[PDB]
């Protein structure tokens, strides 16, 4: 199968190249369910999404079923939605709110901690004269737990117990984060209603665009998006070229981020007048700017991260998603809206119907944006189309690009170093079977 | 009746309407789906009012006691959830050339049927629910079905068609939205 | 003709029937689709008079000689074949919010065409024969299509719709059954 | 229009036709259709006219500037290109019992609507654009969906249907033919 | 790939544990195709569905489609639907009556024994001066084919030639199969119409539901299906709990059987009063009494058992069905109704009718079955969950459960005994090389 | 995995043997993908459908999508359809005219050659202070190429650089091909619209038959083929039998023929009496057979004709195809109808309204072939009937079969002489790393 000496081949960060057989082997992407989706810190929700005792949320961690689900001490909870009986799933909604979950095969039955509390016949199947006393423990057999840790609002998982803190592997990312999740003492809540499609492309080309790459939206890509949003009287002839920015690598960890300095007009396009003033001008942009010191938050302008592996969101529109895997050649986007607490209603309104209208399965820039990543993976079926070394040199060793206003390691917003950085922390993560090596 | 539940069947009048009525109502759905089908988008948007609310809530999978948690609410996040500004900008994407999702276009096909109509307090202007098959495909293999129901607001207008689109929401029998997008009009 | 065997098309009058009849029999079987795509199925049940038969029979592949034993015939096993009392117990278990392959529910889209209506011997007595496409989906993705004929007795009634239906034999266009279950009314 | 490109919507006329006409004219396709699905042949040959051109043209995929290239034209290859001659040769076939792409025979459903009626000027002699699923079966588990849209010339006829088809042209909404052959007829 | 050591590691029958790769693997998928479907008897159909000369009944063993053929000596034979030209289909009807069986490709004909018997061409392209002077003899060259036996009406049929006949097979079960199949001299007969249909599930989740599995449905599965079945006037509130009975474990091979005693709740809900008293009194009651005299067969109510691999059955509804696997995640079920040959018709009907009912696609009990499988299924997809360590423990060391009215190993009803010898059984089949060692 | 000698196993022309396991294995069809269609010469085209610079098709090499494009010098180049930066089909179209090829993800722009030439942002992102002086060189980063050689209008392709010339691949071929390729100066030119559609079996079914196998049109494949273009007054009582004719195998690499001689009944029933005449009488068949002197072409009716692997056509009829592999389980068929470019044009108009009344997917011929191969690939998912060993004996060791009126090996028109040479050549090209040895 695969050495570490060969998957790390796969990726050249020194000379900027990349094996396409990253996007499409299948004994590859079960490697990744092992080494990246089986220990990494994986985002499933918003603390919103479960506010009150007993609420739950399924959703998954790479291709495992979890329900997410607020503990009577107001913890939350995550833990596999599989019977350890035969294997049925516990939990057949979406979310709601429960005082058990009950597998509807044999009629077992969960406390919202996961424990097993009820199991029908026990006493006339199960034991002799008492509980347990023939091997028989309820006690044995709940369904596996996730660590499960917050970070303003955002809902993180990992199965791993040898993997850092949720902190920790945030390595130097965490203003960028704030840029949205920390505007304000009343943090953020998610607007109802998770949206779900199906994409067939690989994770990781997802991941990539929106950890590194505003080169596409610089370019071809968003076009017809941007023309969406003109008046009548305008055309794409009116609409200047952007070329001031810079993008962000992180530390350790595979994050990224980019965005446009001091030129709101790529904000504007997609967010509209109303929301480009809120996050600009007046006490809330006032405010936001005290709470992310690190960071000239009102210099940025339509930044894209993500949060290694699949957490993606694009701060100031505010859409926010993971990338749950189906295989090498499928992806799932379970995405939402997130706006301050906060905010006046019509500005939560406006970015509802902003974020409906943009970056949504049916909205004027997403529909472009998978449609490249399908076409890619339709062509990574040849032989020797599978096998391409592609081109990840843009920004390498090209010199002063960096942005000392920012923290960490920084290089152009048209540049591959987050790119850089996130396929070689999955080759790192691929390779390397201890955190004794791979942690930070 | 404009609020019944999505959940819930149409509310159709005591005794069905005419039978011109009925034959108007067919007429225009299908010069609406040729115009569609052929992609013939300005042509199209002409059938929008202005003050068109087009609307597709998102459908969440529920058991029994939490059924009435079904659909994402009107007011949350939605499918499409447009104006005639925003569906506007749509047929300019639609209509640029530039649209890479739809360069090349989707081969579409929009069946009509189930209809049934109930005139409004207003006249000139009517509810109607309607089933669709929508039929996709693209490129060399792509193919997508969506079905649902339309439940829209017409209203009796002086253009060609003799009707314009007051409101249309769209219940898609589907959760998980299977197709790589919504590139498509309802 | 209510005994014409289902290899063979349906035995229509000479002329059509009326303007009129054809859309009261669209019409009700557009509110029928209503009530089972919205899960109405103690007010759709209402609709199946007191001595229906219901029934769906297995459809077998066979080559040129031995065409005639295509359908298993009445007296035999079936998909469904049922009466009023089992219909109802049907009923039951789909309102129980107890049936597992219904709860969460189906996703169902029943689209009605191709109906041709045939007056009988008994005034307030027709048969009919319509085309279906019906499209279930459920949970996260699964999807059922179902496409085949129905070949129904209906009977003027007193009720709200106006009919009820004394007979459906259904045609499914499949031999092996191709979802995981037949936990929708056809 | 009968030169209309089809790429373009169908040229209805400025009001829709008659209730009647429309009902017969409908009502000749749910025949034509049980014809076929319960695969009368012979029968289903008969209403076509002894001029009968029947064809189904290849659709390629193009970006915008060649789109006026996506149909492959009349005179060119084509999927069906036939006169009453070589269609009574496909219909020997398909009764022969050693059509064994339809041997045993596929199961199908044609399900005929949006059906847009114009009146030419030879009187007895209509123009008529419809939408079609045409879904297909056979074996055990094989199924095709196929779904376009029909353009007819019908002329008033002395048979029992009261129709023959005296052209058809059939939109396929696909580029790359997804069955592994056309053993039906549209 | 999978060692013996480390197959039989995914199943312990000793402290009560499954591996849930065994219902996902796709390389134990094929392993199952050559060590238990290739060498196990597997139920093709009843001798009624082929009475007569040259009647033929086309079904599967595994993935592999064989032609059941009654003979001019009134045996039955079995040979695969495979020309050995080229491989197409010879037979490509349900069943019908043949004089011989044709290949259209290039015209090979077959007759009903399965001997290649007419080669167009042969005189001219295939010998030089008579038939067979070249190297071609069409004796070469028929379809393979397999042992068959039948057992009381029910044919089966097997590959190997070295595996054990029939009754050795069926161990100790036997008596328990009489139940429904041996009831009267006049026998057992098919109601015309296979019903068949597709689960996506992998096929032990089914062979063992009905091996070993009442719990399922004294607990929470069939609620609504027995409320299918009460009057207007009667809820669920006046259906009393069942917890008198025993299960079965056969000596050898993975056979099971579970029933309630003295209670016939259980089977007037499915069967109904008219079956329920025909089943237990009477002269035809009585009959069988005598008949299978090892057991108490009028004590015994709503009967389950599976004949291992894939022959599954409940006596006294009188459904049975072959699970055919089609991959580790899907089967397709082949199930009809036999009736005892000189029932009344009205009894006949009843059977019919009731049938339809209850355990059909459209079946009010079955379609809750299968709802569960295809969940359970749906979830292994995920990476932890398909290694689940899943609780096989119900009944393990839990004394005094067996019943000695009756023969073999017994246990509860509501125990796992049954199903840890199918486990077993599959790990045996799986693991041990040749019959030298596993056979009885 | 697979061993050079597991692999010649597989098939035995000394002995007339196929192994089953060709047609479903996977990892075989992998290896194929490497060892066949990397290194054969596959055609892509004509040089007709590219008449005028910048013209292009795109179309595929195995299951690599490519571009075949008209060259300035008129010469014709290959490429992958693959951007070298992610991956992206450049090229969105069937066909067309470009004067350069734009990838739509960062619009990256590529000539008609396929050499890059405009990368956005090359300046402001990809170098300091020139192009190429912080390593990123357009020139590096081209996609891949393929050799390109045309033979009497057929555009072929070959990515292997260590591969024989086409002519040389094509040893003793030639004038079989010259059957329809070269019966005027004029040549020939394609009639627009290329049909496609997909069949779901093994490419080597339909590479077969028309390489070798006349044997299923002289028995029951095409027997309502032929019953379609009878007049009302005659039935199949009135055909007589066809048994006079011919094949031919190639001294190297895997092509084959076969054709009737001196009746015309087979060419009459596909094709007409008037392209019947025009193919044997007046003016254009006498500069034929002075064109193409190495063959009795006048006296040969009704050719079939492979060139290895998947090249395939029928001269007189002028159907041809290539079948596009798409797995061990399916095909696309991509074909298109070829007549000489100076017929009269009634003659044209026959051949394109007789081809598509026949072999078009709703053809009168073709249905009925493909049925066959469907049901092949459908039984072989079974694991008895994945490993049956197939006769490929006729004709084998049956001597005075040849005719010395044709070039190179001859047998009888109902033989497999063909065919073994085909699959004898596959297990060469599938067993022998280098042209070292493989070459003729
Ligand atoms: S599978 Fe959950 S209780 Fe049995
Ligand atoms: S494949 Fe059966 S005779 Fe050739
Ligand atoms: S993938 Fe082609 S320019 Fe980026
Ligand atoms: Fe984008
Ligand atoms: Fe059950
Ligand atoms: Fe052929």
């Amino acid at each position: 199968n695969w050495t570490p000496d060969a998957i790390r081949a796969l990726v050249d960060q020194d000379n900027g190249k990349l094996d396409a057989r990253i996007y499409a082997d299948q004994d590859l992407y079960q490697l990744e369910l092992e080494r990246v989706f089986g220990r990494s810190w994986l985002m499933l929700g918003h603390e919103t999404h479960i506010p009150k005792i007993g609420d739950y949320l399924t959703t998954y961690m790479g291709e495992d079923p979890v329900i997410m689900v607020r503990q009577k001490d107001q913890s939350i909870k995550v833990f596999l939605n599989q019977c350890r009986h035969r294997g049925m799933r516990i939990v057949r909604s979406d979310g709601g709110n429960a005082k058990a979950f009950t597998c509807t095969y044999h009629g077992w039955a969960y406390d919202i901690a996961g424990n097993l509390v009820n199991v029908p016949f026990e006493k006339e199947a199960f034991c002799d004269k008492k509980e347990g006393d023939c091997g028989f423990d309820k006690a044995d057999w709940g369904p596996l737990q996730a660590r499960v840790e917050t970070y303003k609002g955002l809902v993180f998982a990992n199965w791993d117990p040898e993997a850092p803190d949720l902190k920790t592997y945030l390595s130097d990312a965490m203003p960028y984060m704030d840029v949205m999740l920390d505007r304000t003492e009343a943090g953020t809540e998610a607007i109802g209603g998770i949206q779900k499609w199906v994409i067939p492309c690989n994770w990781k080309f997802a991941a990539e665009q929106f950890c590194s790459d505003m080169y596409h939206a610089g370019t071809m890509s968003h076009l017809s998006g941007v023309l969406a949003g003109l008046p009548p009287e305008m055309d794409l002839t009116q609409i200047q070229l952007s070329k001031n920015g810079n993008q962000f690598r992180s530390a350790w960890g595979g994050h990224g981020a980019g965005w446009f300095i001091n030129d709101s007009s790529i904000l504007l396009s997609v967010v509209g007048p109303k929301i480009t003033q809120y996050w600009t001008q007046g006490p809330a942009a006032e405010k936001a700017a005290r709470r992310v010191p690190q960071l000239p938050i009102l210099d940025m302008f339509g930044q894209h991260m993500t949060v290694f592996p699949t957490c993606s969101f694009l701060p100031g529109i505010n859409t926010i998603r993971t990338w749950h895997p189906r295989g090498p050649n499928e992806v799932e986007v379970w995405a939402f809206v997130l706006v301050d607490a906060d905010a006046p209603e019509d500005i939560k309104e406006e970015f509802r119907l902003q974020n409906i209208r943009t970056f949504n399965a049916g909205g004027v820039f997403e529909q472009d944006d998978g449609e490249n990543w399908v076409e890619i993976q339709r062509v990574m079926r040849g032989h020797k189309a599978k096998s391409t070394s592609l081109c990840a040199k843009m920004g390498l060793n090209v010199p002063n690009k960096n942005n000392p206003a920012y923290p960490g390691k920084t290089a152009y917003v048209y540049a591959e170093e987050a790119a850089r950085g996130m396929y070689h922390h999955w080759s790192r993560m691929m390779s390397e079977p201890s955190w004794d090596t791979l942690k930070p | 009746m404009i609020s019944t539940p999505l959940s819930k069947e149409f509310e159709w009048p005591a005794k069905p309407v005419s039978l011109e009525l009925q034959h108007q109502v067919e007429q225009f759905y299908y010069r609406e789906a040729q115009l569609l089908d052929h992609h013939a988008f300005q042509a199209w948007f002409a059938l929008l009012a202005e003050d068109i609310h087009y609307w597709m809530p998102i459908r969440t999978v529920r058991t029994a006691r939490e059924q009435g948690l079904e659909y994402v609410p009107a007011g949350a996040n939605a499918h499409f959830d447009d104006t005639h500004a925003t569906m506007y900008g749509r047929i300019r994407q639609k209509t640029s050339d530039l649209n890479w999702a739809e360069d090349p276009p989707s081969r579409t096909r929009h069946l009509v049927s189930n209809v049934i109509v109930r005139e409004m307090d207003t006249p000139g202007t009517l509810e109607v629910a309607s089933a669709f098959l929508l039929y996709r495909s693209r490129l060399e293999r792509q193919v997508d079905v969506f079905a649902g129901e339309r439940r829209d607001v017409l209203r009796i207008a002086d253009n060609p068609l003799g009707f314009q689109i007051a409101k249309r929401t769209i219940i898609l029998d589907q959760s998980t939205v299977l197709a790589n997008n919504l590139s498509v009009f309802f």
